[PDB]
């Protein structure tokens, strides 16, 4: 599991990491019986209006 | 170019002139400065030709 | 991992009281660490200010954020404050959420409400189900 | 109450250029100049912004680029600050279509022609 950064903006010198695809799952996360798979464009999917 | 836009924009605000401020400071005045669109449709509306 | 609840100036000390819930599963759930930081009405300045701060003064993993503002643009603020981290972000409480259409291109956040296509979709269910 | 106005280059020479700008102004109160940096990692960029120019009474912002190759984001975290309040400010190099939209930015006023409308140049 990756670690919070230094700084919000001095760890920027030394931002050297692996490419995060975090999306790629945390989009699709579901639980509490509830579901909440989210959408890839950035909202979500199954919306209560 | 620019700086000619914004002049011919100056003596132009001196007709309606009602912002009374631009808000500075940090904390505080967080509140939209209620003529910042009126004024952009001004300067946006600047009409020179020598530049 | 560190994760806070942010209070932009409201009478919402509901969310003092909220937070006090139950749903521990199985799952890795390593150090759910909340925090519950509010202020004032205050500006983005100081709104980053103390967002990336106190993002620096425990530990933080994920962020999560409400506030009571009209839809003008703190949304926009926290999308380009995503970015410069690699972090999420998921307003709530949408007075701080009236989404926006395009994305930076790495940026983790997400907000809640509804995609505009979605609003017609359900506008035209509506005028389905009426015969007209 | 005489109008201030900060940029950012490294031709700070163009404060004078101001200067010149103001005697052609009064020409066709007075306005005043001021100036401010640049600096890499632009979350402190915003801090510079709001420390140097919101400290005073602003009504038009200037910047160009960057000539380093990046270009690709490097005016955004100026046009939100000054986006709160609605602070009217002044697009100079850069020429992506992104920064064109009345929804996602109220703070633009391009100078340039961005590519987009280069098209129709092929009609
Ligand atoms: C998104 O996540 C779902 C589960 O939340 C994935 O669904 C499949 O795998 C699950 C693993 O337990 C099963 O429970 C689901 O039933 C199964 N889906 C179906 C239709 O059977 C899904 O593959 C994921 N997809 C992506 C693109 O991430």
């Amino acid at each position: 599991i990756p670690e919070p950064k230094s700084s919000c903006y001095n760890t920027h010198e030394k931002r050297i990491y692996q490419s995060n695809m975090l999306n790629r799952y945390l989009i699709n996360v579901t639980f509490e019986g509830r579901d909440l798979s989210f959408s890839e464009d950035g909202y979500q999917m199954h919306p209560k209006l | 170019d620019a700086v000619g836009v914004v002049a011919q924009a100056v003596h132009e605000l001196l007709e309606k002139e009602n912002i009374t401020d631009p808000p500075r400071g940090c904390v505080g005045n967080t509140n939209i400065w209620k003529t910042g669109p009126l004024f952009k449709r001004v300067l946006m509306s600047s009409k020179y030709a020598d530049g | 991992i560190g994760i806070a609840v942010i209070l932009v100036g409201t009478s919402d000390e509901v969310a003092i009281k909220d937070a006090h819930e139950k749903d521990d599963f199985h799952h890795l759930s390593v150090v759910p660490r909340v925090e519950l930081v509010a202020m004032n009405e205050t500006d983005p300045k100081s709104i980053i200010t103390r967002i990336c701060d106190l993002m620096s003064d425990r530990k933080i993993q994920g962020v999560v954020f409400a506030d009571d503002t009209d839809q003008e643009a703190i949304a926009q603020i926290l999308d380009f404050i995503s970015a410069q981290t690699l972090t999420p972000i998921l307003g709530i409480h949408g007075g701080s959420s009236m989404i926006m259409a395009d994305k930076d291109e790495s940026s983790m956040f997400f907000q809640f409400g509804p995609s505009i296509e979605q609003q017609a979709s359900v506008m035209l269910n509506i005028m389905e189900e009426y015969d007209w | 109450k005489i109008v201030n106005i900060g940029a950012v280059l490294s031709t700070r020479k163009h404060e004078q250029m101001f200067r010149e700008a103001v005697n052609q102004a009064n020409k066709r109160i007075q306005l005043q100049a001021t100036s401010v940096t640049h600096k890499p990692n632009a979350i402190q960029m915003a801090l510079s912004v709001c420390e140097d120019l919101i400290s005073s009474q602003v009504y038009a912002i200037l910047v160009s680029h960057p000539p380093t190759p990046n270009d690709h984001f490097t005016p955004t975290p100026v046009s939100y600050t000054a986006g709160f309040y609605r602070i009217p400010v002044l697009g100079l190099t850069t020429r992506m279509s992104i920064y064109s939209d009345k929804s996602i930015h109220l703070s633009f006023l391009r100078t340039v022609p961005p590519y987009s409308h280069q098209s129709s140049v092929w009609f």
